[PDB]
């Protein structure tokens, strides 16, 4: 659950940058 | 990788100037000089309209801030004159998107006086552009696969736009095309296609199994109901209930095959195999009601593998029961994915060409 951050987080961030 | 894009609308050359050069003078005198301010800028629109809806296409954002300039510019002309009491003559005329029309003469077009119709069919045609260029990213990189998620989810939500709008927007019956529901599903073909890029992002990534099994599991659920949508309809093009189907089951697979890499990782061995047992399932559907349609060839393959070996070592091994499909936990669903809002402006760096009327 320590990548569930890290990967969920990394595309709520790709997200966000368009 | 099939992806679903929509078709523009046809429309007609009419002159945009004319017509709105006469309503510009009321207690406006300036009858002198200063009316031919708005007139060469009334036709800087008229030949934008021109080249927004009148030419074959550039599938590139050259085209795409075109259509997005022309929308922004109509949605700012409305109230000028003041249009609740319509009074400009004006009537465009637009061909319906999929609607062949018998060879029995002619195709489905409608003609409206309506700045209101107008502007929906050129929505239609940024959302439909917009699916166009999405379709046409190369997925093997980052910035095709970011450049289809954002116009997915614009297209998404300029369909959705059109479909709370339309009728109101309009006098008359819509063409089906833009009606309300035909624009609904396309809404949701757009969202669905849009989360199949989140996923595919994830794969390339390769983020985490069960993060991959929640954005897969999540897009089986847009595409079951867009396909559901079209089930007992033929408005949209044949390809579009077929492919819909497939990507329901495909996404479903790809669900169930992430989640049964979980199931390994935390030694369920059983529950491995009966995850990928019914990804091989869908997966077989596919691939005999669907092949003229995708490629499911190396999934099958790569699912086979797995199952295979991890019946060997369970047979000879570890001797866990394989649970049945209702005995098991449900995949979550993860969404990263919204049908974008319609504000003008929606084109880059817009000036209003009547800014100060």
């Amino acid at each position: 659950k320590e990548e569930e951050d890290d990967d969920m987080k990394e595309l709520e961030n790709w997200a966000g940058s368009m | 990788a099939t992806f679903i894009s929509v078709q523009l609308k046809k429309t007609s050359e009419v002159d945009l100037a004319k017509p709105l050069v006469k309503f510009i003078q009321q207690t406006y005198p300036s009858g002198g000089e200063e009316q031919a301010q708005y007139c060469r800028a009334a036709e800087e629109l008229s030949k934008l309209r021109r080249a927004a809806v009148g030419r074959p296409l550039d599938k590139h954002e050259g085209a795409l801030e075109t259509l997005l300039r022309y929308y922004d510019q109509i949605c700012s002309i409305e109230p000028k004159f003041p249009f609740s009491e319509n009074q400009i003559c004006l009537t465009f005329t637009w061909k319906d998107a999929f609607d062949k029309g018998s060879l029995f003469g002619g195709s489905v077009k409608l003609a409206l006086a309506s700045l209101g119709y107008e502007k929906s069919c050129v929505l239609f045609n940024c959302a439909a552009l917009a699916s166009q260029i999405a379709a046409e990213q190369n997925l093997d990189n980052d910035e095709g696969l970011k450049i289809a998620a954002k116009h997915y989810q614009f297209a998404s939500g300029a369909f959705l736009h059109i479909k709370e709008t339309v009728l109101s927007a309009l006098s008359r019956e819509p063409t089906v095309d833009i009606s309300p529901d035909t624009v609904g599903t396309l809404s949701l073909i757009m969202l669905a296609q849009a989360q199949e890029v989140f996923f595919l992002k994830a794969t390339r990534d390769k983020m985490k199994d069960a993060i991959i099994a929640k954005l897969a599991n999540q897009a089986a659920d847009y595409f079951g109901d867009a396909f559901k949508q079209c089930q007992y309809k033929d408005t949209l093009p044949k390809e579009v209930f077929p492919v819909l189907a497939a990507k329901h089951c495909i996404m479903q697979a790809n669900a169930e095959y992430h989640q049964s890499i979980l199931a390994k990782q935390q030694k369920k061995f059983g529950e491995e195999i009966a995850r990928l047992q019914h990804a091989a399932e869908l997966i077989k559907t596919v691939a005999s009601r669907y092949d003229e349609y995708v490629n499911v060839k190396d999934f099958s393959d790569k699912i086979n593998r797995a199952l295979a070996a991890a019946k060997k070592d369970n047979d000879f091994i570890y001797h866990d029961r394989v649970p049945d499909l209702k005995d098991l936990d449900p995949i979550g669903k993860a969404t990263l994915v919204k049908s974008t809002p319609v504000n003008v402006p929606i084109s880059q760096k817009f000036t209003d060409l009547f800014e100060k009327m």
